[PDB]
């Protein structure tokens, strides 16, 4: 077992093998960017396809050309945390080689005219963190991956549009990544038709006319061909068979002198293998049977030259005359059934107006841009660059793929350019599904869903940012001169910077991370979003879209959505997902072959999965890997039932492969409604991280991994002994063998204290090992907010008794003892910033003093002498933390003050007061204040201290860096040097750097001793210099605002408890708000006078169906009785012997669980320790649809003495009488949720006052007032109170000379309204009177 | 405006009015150059194009767009749409003295009673007590009754108490559906910062526990605190406006420990002796001298409303239980007994609740209301009311069903493939058999619970109705329903496919075995659907609403009588075997169009 | 129907309120409309007292008013 393992092992209650570990959490958002980044030789990704798309750019003329050679990524400027504090976007510099090649247009291509090689700097990418996270103008930032329609064709039906008609009507698409969308249609009538852009109709086969397609070729395109011959009597048709497929014979078909068809039947199938044993050929045809027909191609009168049928014209009698007439002894019609093949193609054909190439494109350009009379040239250009230019289109490689996968052809890759073949393809499986056959596509089918992630969405905004530029590059190349122009002078950063700095910050996609828990993060790093560009609006998304599809069983949770109006856009990665190489979900799979299930893991996509027959992960299996059940549950082609044993192709990998990772989380999702796991899936993330962390006595094993894959943690980097364990910092020396040979094996971990999340909750890291105790690599080293010896533990565990309690647990109520309360368990603290700007003013700069007007020094008192509070002062509402005044000008009072300042002689100082004060219903501890200065501003007296201070701790950080790896550098000397030549009294006396040029036995010892000199050099060099430049930019100034001087930054941190109104809730979807804070001696007692932390509501579960807060709190009761008995054990001093008879006892309990722990292993400190770590309560892992059933439940309450019904004889606290029937009582695991009462209660008499409306809206402080909206004028209406309705839209809201006469009515004792006309009627008047319209109001 | 940064802050009116000046300004002075009409012409229609996008940018063909690059809002969005002038600022406003706050119970309120937290309080009725600082003294100054309400010395805490009393504020709970949603309670000072509701309120809010909020609005004239108190006070809407019915109905939690304390045993402590009225009944509870529900002669004095509504005291010798002999003590005079001589699960409690709104009025009702609540609550605690894993029992005889209902699907498979019924035809058989098998289980479970209850009486089993948790929850009318309960313990029937379909195979598991991965999967797809479908669901209701208010608004009560003739007639509405609605609730409280004559005629 | 009903009001604040204001005010001015404030609807507008309930006593004094001048 591991070290951080061996010390808490949580029982595990999992039956089925596990058989591949999950998959770092996060790969996603880190193999995305990495791809965005990572230089690509060949195969175009990021940056490389981006600048290979865009360039070469060349001239207008062909002169000479832009050329692309390589890009490199700088070092960025400050690290993460230094972005952190500045406020500053975590980038780095992208700087591309470019050639301008300069040709001589006299010489033909006399290319060594100029070459110009320069480096030019275009703009900076934000790099991500090593969590998946940017850091964007100083807050984390995380791009959520995006679900969009595949590039390619979509062949879709639409029913039932003309209702009337109840007329399936169908469709084709073809979506291009980048492009013009082009959309194939039916109509009632069976007419075929383009929509380009959405634009306009087309009839559409005049696409094809402007193809270079001929009626003829169009018709030998699209049709079969009949051949008629005129057999010197009467019109002998040449007879293909198979062409004769449900037909009613309307003239007697006679072959061979042989009547095969009687006339008035229908043809039938024995007929037709009779046509086709016999060999028939040829049938004589009536004359009268061709006047429906139509002609293939265009018929000329060859005896004279002149034309005689045009082609796609029904013949009749006498155009059969004409043509037998000429000569004409072959003639081609066209086969046209009603039921296999339509005449869709020759009907559009008559009614297309166009007859050909130059009329087709001046009927597209008039469409396209109707009123612009067009040209030759123009609507040549226009139509070519519609599809057919590889800069105004891309279908890309997923595009190519998914549009042949869609046409059955074989090569995946192609080009980005539509073909011709390409559209005729189109629109002949278009055709081909109006016949019969194949059948349409379905959009919300996760193979025609992909996914689009950071580092791709970053590579298309980049690459528009590319456009921009090649504009005005080509305008420059143009024109411009040429000898005399580097590549540096012709690009702008500008736009291109733009365009990726708009992306990392307001895209709808890029949003404030989730920090409020470390599951929270790590599953906003996971979502995926159906919104944003090139996704779908949530007012315009429709119901397929929403709705769960059998593909998703893999791929996407089916549990975990929000559930307001955002209820299927938004969606979670499942577990074991991941994505193709082009962006299709994919989920493993075991192998199966020969009915042994293999070893071997396949993942599979949605639509390669449908195919084959997949097992479930619930079907037993033996040793040999066989299934035991003949008849295995599986499912194929998206539907399920049961099959044979050796008809099976795949299995699943675990029973968690179907859900996310904060479903996976809760225990015993299986016993619960999926509308109460969607809500505690949903509200487990908002869990607020509370004072002490305390592991889940029951959790799913999932816990681990979320949290050591969150980054919130510190994780070893390599095994070996902790050095040095501290508040603040964890030295940790590396073992031998994992030691790099050069460097000094000291590895440094300064964990984050108290630091403001982007929640307004406190990130603090604390050290979970103990000095001088092994560590190995992977191993959790310091606890993150929410975690506890490596375990998420989003809130607490306490005794919960189900029963009703005096109506203080009604409708979700919670009722919570006062012992809760008392031992500050569900105590959160919330770091808090405000910050105070000087600004220039009109009036003067705005000065940051202690010195405030018309305060005395009772509120100064907290101030030092440069007027900014100092670290450590507690601090309430309305105290003032920075004194800032502002230059105030002339007064204009009114003659009784002039009065009162003429007789008292008191003038008030030209000086008013604008101190940043903490807002009103806070308290708090001052624990951080920054100031920050513009570079040429003097700093004030505490400036310089804080920057002294600062300066001297990292110089003293930093050296006993420098100390600690060469002290360890210093031994590993020594440790060479013990080998080939041992010196006790020369060697230590010196100074440890008396080795820098003295030398002993040529062996790796003075190898080594070398390579150290050198290291003493560069090292030294180190030391001196980066550690200038770290005092360099300590002291440096800060690219603040245009008009700001200085910027002071105060850190509160309050420290909120439980309180009436702060909802809590658990894992199950049960929320509730607190009711009271009930005294310890009220609370129903066990019989051993242990009383019950919360009572909540039996009437909760029974119409909600969450059974599993029943069986989570069984099983809760279970897992602390034996932490009990194991504390009597420890309490009573009995032997480890004794601890491990009943600790082994209490794992090996299952029915045949997968875990087995063997305690003959552990030496007795080890058991010890355990014993120490399980005595609040042994944990217990319940896997999430492979729980522990009530057999296994109620073994373990008896292994801990406890009642097997689990559910106990409470008695009262207050009167102390038993109550009547047996109640349940057991520890269930409470989260305190982040809707914090604090937060929520507002109130207002008076306040701020809107600008252009005049109606109440504050919110700085005092938020604006409570919206009385329409529905309450409604309610008020209907009581008939006119009134309350009269003062709250005139005197509570807009009348000014009303509201203010109000208030003076209220002070005076008088509850009287004077009210006149609401403000915002008549601007509503001056706002008609605008329009031109004379409304009046017409007087008495 | 400026904003803080130094930025300034504009309304697009005046970049739209700029184009106008500018381009009117280029003509004027193009007229003066004597320009190429073609030019003039053009100035002329962009002229045009930047009035008409200054007056309506939208129904200008192309919408002038700013440097935001999001269109520009005309003079007529402002006064047009749901953010327009007429909708947001005009018809509903922001509003002063108003605070909001999360809502908990206060179950010891009476029901013209609503916490309110000191702070909040404190800050809402701020010139309120300004005024009255200044009136007792304490403050002769305003600038310095603000210095003391900020400091919140210990008067300012006895001013607000005093200011604060007989004075009503309204609480609102948002969507405010109908115009039970917004009641005038009567403040009582609390300590904290959530509102306590009183539990019976909560039905007509729709507000329940788990994080709603409630508005917080002060009535300030003297008018207006009179119609709080007169038309809005929560006591006196205790009658719905839709229909008639009680809208105190005692909820969940009051009518579990109602039914509770008033249900009965075979063989209890008490069984069969004779109380000399009510109060000893409590006694004997109280002493543990006898059970809360056992079987009691008690001798009670009930009272009856006779003609000239005087109540006549007739006494007798009951056979009811000592729950009830308990229960009857908190009953009005003018009520029989038989009111209190049953089970009273949540519609008796309500119906007894409209007999006493029916014979004696809304100020007993009132009080009734309450005491009920208060002795609900307390006997219901008094219970020890649980849900264990173990009070949902499957039925001992759900195996050999579903196994019977596996082999008919074989079978029907078998006469599938021999050709002897259809693709359409297995569909429907094997659905049918599927059901047939669904409601044996359910049938099974309902047996196994309702009465398995096997109780001694004179050392012989007597079966009575069970005192199952989850029984009583379901039967009680508490929370739940047979459906419910069928999920629970009986296999929860079968699901639909996202386009209706009820998928061939059932869920044949439930919740207290757990479902399997397939079977949540399944289940998931009908919850999603629901659930979109209550979230896409409001919206319509609510345009609904809109679109029947602003028909129907100025429809007001004009007169006494318009002296009409006969208006509707009207008849039961019986459709086949079923008397959907019968004359009483079609005609209780119109008015005769004419005279009615009995079946006697002219009479 | 409904809308229709309630969009065909003789009072052009109370139509303009809800539903196509611009076509509502364009119709009031080719009209030369006038409108009394006899809605609750036009009364809640104008800040005025609605015609019911409570207000309905002011409201009939001002049609008494009305009838002598």
């Amino acid at each position: 077992y591991s070290y951080t393992e061996k010390k808490r092992i949580r029982k595990d209650f999992g039956k089925r093998p596990q058989v591949l570990d999950v998959p770092y959490l996060l790969s996603i958002q880190l193999d995305s960017f990495q791809k965005f980044i990572e230089q690509d030789p060949e195969g175009q990704y990021g940056l490389e396809a981006a600048f290979r798309s865009v360039f070469p750019i060349q001239s207008y003329s062909g002169n000479s050309e832009l050329q692309y050679v390589s890009y490199r990524l700088g070092e960025p400027v400050f690290d993460v945390q230094e972005c952190q504090i500045r406020g500053v976007t975590y980038s780095a510099p992208l700087r591309v080689k470019l050639r301008l090649v300069i040709y001589e247009r006299e010489a033909p291509e006399g290319t060594v005219k100029d070459i110009k090689e320069q480096e030019v700097y275009m703009g900076e990418i934000p790099l991500m963190t090593d969590n998946g996270t940017f850091v964007i103008n100083g807050t984390e930032r995380v791009i959520v991956s995006q679900l969009h329609r595949s590039p390619g064709v979509f062949f879709d039906s639409d029913k039932g549009k003309t209702h009337s008609s109840g007329k399936v009507l169908y469709n084709a698409r073809i979506i291009p990544y980048r492009g013009s969308w082009l959309d194939f249609e039916f109509d009632p009538k069976d007419n075929l038709f383009v929509r380009i852009d959405r634009r306009r109709k087309l009839p559409a086969t005049i696409i094809l006319r402007a193809l270079n397609y001929t009626t003829e070729q169009i018709l030998d395109l699209f049709f079969e061909k009949v051949i008629f011959e005129i057999r010197d009597n009467k019109l002998q048709m040449e007879l293909v068979p198979e062409r004769l497929r449900g037909e009613t014979a309307s003239f007697d078909i006679e072959a061979n002198g042989k009547v095969y068809v009687e006339k008035g039947r229908r043809i039938t199938a024995r007929h037709i293998r009779q046509l086709e044993k016999d060999d028939v050929k040829l049938i004589e045809v009536p004359v009268e049977y061709i006047a429906g027909k139509v002609v293939a191609k265009d018929y000329i009168d060859e005896s004279t030259g002149e034309l005689i049928c045009a082609a796609n014209m029904e013949l009749s009698l006498d155009l059969l005359a004409k043509l037998s007439q000429s000569g004409h002894k072959r003639i081609e019609t066209l086969f046209t059934n009603d039921l296999d093949h339509g005449p869709y193609i020759s009907e559009t054909l008559r009614v297309d107006p166009t007859n050909d190439r130059l009329s087709a494109l001046v009927e597209i350009y008039r469409m396209m841009r109707p009123g612009e009379p067009p040209t030759r040239e123009a609507a040549e250009s226009l139509f070519e660059n519609l599809f057919f230019s590889e800069d105004r289109y891309d279908l890309s490689a997923v595009g190519r793929m998914k549009f042949n996968r869609s046409l059955l052809r074989e090569e995946i890759e192609g080009s980005g350019i539509l073909s011709k073949d390409d559209i005729i393809d189109v629109m002949k499986k278009l055709i081909d599904i109006r016949n019969g056959k194949g059948e349409v596509d379905d959009i919300d089918h996760l193979g025609n869903r992909r996914i689009r992630s950071v580092g791709e969405m970053a590579e298309n905004q980049f690459r528009v940012g590319l456009v921009r530029v090649e504009r005005a590059v080509k305008e420059r190349l143009s024109l411009g001169d040429l000898d005399t122009l580097m590549p540096q002078d012709m690009i702008n950063a500008k736009p291109i910077s733009a365009a990726v700095k708009e992306f990392f910050g307001s895209s709808q996609l890029s949003q404030f991370m989730d920090q409020n828990n470390p599951l929270s993060e790590i599953t906003h790093k996971r979502r995926i979003s159906a919104l944003g560009p090139g996704g779908l609006t949530r007012e315009r998304a429709g119901f397929e879209v929403r709705d769960v599809h059998p593909t998703h069983y893999g791929r996407v949770c089916p549990i975990e959505t929000p559930e307001g109006p955002n209820i299927g856009l938004i969606n979670s990665l499942s577990v074991y997902a991941q994505t193709n190489e082009y962006g299709f979900l994919e989920t493993p799979y075991r192998k199966v072959t020969d009915g042994v299930v293999t070893d071997e893991i396949h993942y599979l996509s949605a639509i390669e999965e449908g195919n084959y027959v997949i097992a479930q992960a619930n079907s037993n299996l033996d040793e040999e890997g066989h299934f035991v059940e003949d008849l295995v549950t599986c499912r194929s082609k998206g539907e399920s039932s049961l099959f044979s044993r050796d008809q099976v192709d795949y299995m699943d990998v675990s029973t968690q492969q179907v859900v996310s990772v904060g479903a996976s989380l809760i225990p015993f999702l299986e016993h619960d409604d999926a509308n109460r796991a969607l809500m505690g899936a949903n509200m487990q993330r908002q869990a607020v991280p509370t004072l002490r962390a305390d592991k889940p006595l029951v959790g799913t094993g999932m816990e681990r991994a979320v949290a050591v894959d969150s980054g919130v943690t510190a994780v070893a980097k390599r095994g070996g002994v902790v050095q040095y364990v501290d508040a603040s910092r964890i030295v940790i020396k590396v073992n031998e063998d994992e030691m790099y040979p050069g460097e000094a094996g000291i590895d440094i971990y300064n964990l984050t204290k108290y630091t403001r999340s982007n929640q307004n909750t406190c990130i603090n890291q604390m050290p979970c090992v103990s000095l001088g105790e092994p560590v190995e690599r992977g191993d959790v080293l310091a606890d993150g907010p929410s975690t506890d010896l490596g375990e998420l533990a989003l809130g607490q565990n306490m005794r919960v008794a189900f029963m009703p309690w005096n109506g203080y647990n009604f409708e979700d109520s919670i009722l919570v003892s006062e012992r809760v309360v008392q031992e500050d368990r569900f105590t959160t603290i919330h770091i808090q910033e405000l910050a105070c700007v000087s600004r220039d003013t009109k009036l003067g700069p705005e000065e940051i003093t202690a010195d405030i007007p018309n305060v005395g020094e009772a509120a100064l008192s907290k101030l030092d002498e440069s007027g900014i509070v100092y670290i450590g002062a507690e601090v309430t509402g309305g105290d003032i933390l920075v004194g800032k005044v502002t230059p105030k000008g002339e007064t204009q009072l009114t003659p009784e003050e002039k009065l009162l300042r003429a007789i008292f002689g008191e003038k008030a100082s030209d000086v008013k007061d604008s101190s940043l004060r903490v807002p009103n219903g806070v308290s708090g501890t001052v624990i951080d204040v920054q100031v920050f200065t513009r570079d040429g501003v003097e700093k004030d007296k505490r400036a310089l201290e804080i920057e002294e201070m600062q300066l001297k701790q990292a110089k003293k950080d930093l050296s006993e860096e420098l100390q600690i790896l060469e002290a360890g550098l210093f031994s590993r000397i020594r440790a060479v040097l013990v080998a080939g030549g041992v010196e006790a009294e020369k060697l230590d006396k010196l100074p440890r750097d008396r080795w820098l040029e003295l030398g002993l036995t040529d062996e790796e010892k003075q190898n080594q001793l070398e390579q150290l000199a050198e290291q003493y050099d560069e090292l030294k060099h180190e030391f001196e210099k980066k550690l200038e430049a770290k005092r360099r930019k300590i002291t440096q100034g800060d690219d603040l605002a245009p008009g700001v001087l200085k910027i002071v930054k105060v850190y509160l941190a309050v420290k909120r408890r439980i309180q009436p109104g702060d909802k809590m809730a658990g894992r199950h979807g049960n929320k509730g708000v607190i009711s009271k804070i009930n005294p310890i001696e009220d609370m129903p007692y066990d019989e051993n006078g242990t009383p019950v932390d919360i009572v909540l509501n039996p009437l909760g579960v029974p119409s909600r169906m969450n059974i599993g807060q029943i069986l989570e709190t069984h099983l809760g009761m279970a897992a602390k009785g034996i932490g009990d008995k194991i504390n009597a054990m420890l309490k009573q001093q009995q032997e480890v012997a004794k601890l491990r008879e009943f600790i082994q006892r209490a794992y090996d309990l299952g029915a045949d669980v997968r875990q087995k722990v063997d305690l003959s292993t552990f030496s007795d400190e080890e058991v010890m320790r355990l014993a120490e770590n399980l005595r609040k309560g042994m944990p217990i892992a319940t896997p999430v649809f492979d729980g522990a059933k009530e057999a296994e439940i109620k073994e373990l309450l008896k292994l801990g003495d406890l009642p097997t019904s689990g559910q106990i004889r409470l008695y009262d606290g207050r009167t102390g009488e038993q109550f009547e029937r047996p109640v349940t009582v057991g520890y269930m695991y409470m989260l305190k949720l982040n809707h914090l009462v604090d937060d929520k209660m507002h109130a207002r008499s008076t306040g701020s006052y809107s600008l252009v409306t005049q109606q109440p809206l504050g919110g700085k402080a005092q938020f604006g007032g409570q919206r009385f909206g329409e529905m309450e004028v409604w309610a008020l209406e209907a009581y008939g109170a006119a009134y309350t309705l009269q003062e709250m839209l005139t005197v509570k809201s807009d009348d000014v000379n009303g509201r203010t006469k109000m208030y003076k009515n209220i002070v005076d004792g008088n509850h009287q309204m004077e009210p006149g006309m609401p403000e915002s009627f008549n601007v509503l008047l001056k706002e008609i009177r605008s329009l031109g319209i004379n409304i009046e109001l017409e007087d008495e | 405006v400026p904003l803080d940064g130094g930025r300034f802050a504009t309304s697009d009116l005046n970049d739209l009015y700029r184009r106008v000046i500018n381009r009117n300004n280029r003509l004027k002075r193009l007229l003066d150059l004597a320009a190429p009409d073609i030019i003039v012409r053009n100035e002329k229609r962009m002229l045009q194009e930047a009035v008409d996008a200054l007056l309506d940018n939208g129904r200008r063909g192309r919408a002038i767009t700013g440097s935001n690059k999001r269109p520009l809002k005309s003079l007529a969005d402002m006064i047009k749409g749901k953010q327009g002038r007429f909708r947001q600022n005009l018809l509903g406003k922001r509003v002063d003295y108003s605070g909001r706050s999360v809502i908990t119970v206060g179950p010891y309120l009476r029901l013209h009673q609503c916490g309110l937290p000191k702070k909040m309080a404190l800050e809402l009725f701020k010139p309120f007590i300004y005024g009255k600082l200044e009136l007792r003294g304490l403050a002769t100054t305003i600038k310095a009754a603000k210095k003391m309400v900020e400091r919140e010395e210990a008067v300012v805490w006895d001013i607000l108490d005093e200011v604060i009393r007989e004075h009503p504020v309204l609480l609102n709970r948002a969507p405010t559906l109908h115009r039970l949603g917004i009641q005038a309670f009567e403040p009582v000072l609390i300590e904290g910062k959530a509102i306590q509701l009183h539990p019976l309120v909560c039905a007509a809010y729709n507000a329940d526990f788990d994080g709603d909020q409630m508005a917080v609005h002060v009535p300030l004239t003297l008018e207006a605190q009179l119609e709080a108190r007169a038309l809005m006070m929560s006591t006196n809407n205790i009658l719905s406006p839709a229909n008639g019915e009680p809208i105190i109905v005692p909820s969940q939690d009051v009518v579990l420990g109602l039914y509770y304390m008033t249900r009965d045993c075979v063989n209890a402590k008490g069984e069969g002796m004779v109380l000399t009225g009510p109060k000893e009944a409590e006694r004997l509870y109280r002493s543990g001298l006898a059970s809360l529900h056992a079987r009691v002669k008690v001798r009670i004095t009930e009272y009856e409303k006779d003609a000239n509504g005087e109540l006549v005291a007739k006494t007798s010798l009951k056979d009811t239980t000592v729950g009830r002999a308990i229960l009857w003590m908190i009953v009005p005079k003018g009520l029989p007994y038989s009111i209190v001589n049953q089970a009273l699960g949540k519609k008796a409690i309500s119906k007894m609740l409209n007999t006493c709104y029916r014979i004696l009025g809304l100020k007993p009702t009132v009080i009734f209301a309450d005491q009920i609540m208060y002795t609900g609550f307390a006997y219901a605690a008094r219970s020890g009311a649980s849900v264990g894993i173990d009070d949902m029992v499957i039925p001992e005889k759900k195996h050999e069903i579903i196994s019977e209902a596996e082999a008919e699907v074989a079978e029907i498979q078998e006469q599938f493939q021999s050709g002897l019924v259809t693709a359409g035809e297995r569909y429907n058989k094997v659905i049918d058999i599927w059901a047939a098998a669904n409601d044996r289980v359910s049938k099974a479970m309902m047996d196994n619970l309702q009465t398995e209850t096997v109780i001694n009486r004179d050392g012989q089993e007597e079966k009575q109705v069970s005192f199952n948790s989850i029984y009583m929850m379901a039967d009680s009318g508490a929370r739940g329903s047979a459906a419910q309960i069928r999920q629970l313990a009986g296999m929860r029937g079968l699901m639909a496919k996202p386009d209706g379909s009820i998928i061939e195979t059932p869920i044949t598991a439930n919740f207290r075995e757990g479902l399997n991965v397939l079977q949540y999967f399944i289940s998931t797809h009908g919850a999603r659907k629901g659930l979109a479908d209550t979230a896409l669901k409001t919206a319509n209701s609510g345009y609904l609403t809109r679109r029947l208010v602003d028909v129907a608004q100025d429809l007001v009560v004009t007169e006494d009588d318009c002296g009409t003739h006969e208006g509707i007639m009207m008849t039961p509405v019986i459709e086949g075997g079923d008397v959907k609605e019968p004359l009483r609730d079609r005609v209780l409280g119109r008015v005769t169009a004419e005279d009615v004559l009995k079946p006697g005629t002219a009479d | 129907g409904i809308t229709k009903a309630s969009l065909a009001t003789e009072s052009f604040i109370s139509a303009a309120s809800f539903q196509e204001t611009t076509r509502v005010l364009t119709e009031a001015a080719v009209a030369g409309k006038r409108d009394e404030l006899r809605g609750l609807k036009e009364n809640v507008i104008v800040g005025r007292l609605i015609p019911a309930g409570t207000g309905y006593a002011y409201h009939q004094d001002r049609m008494r008013r009305r009838a002598a001048g």
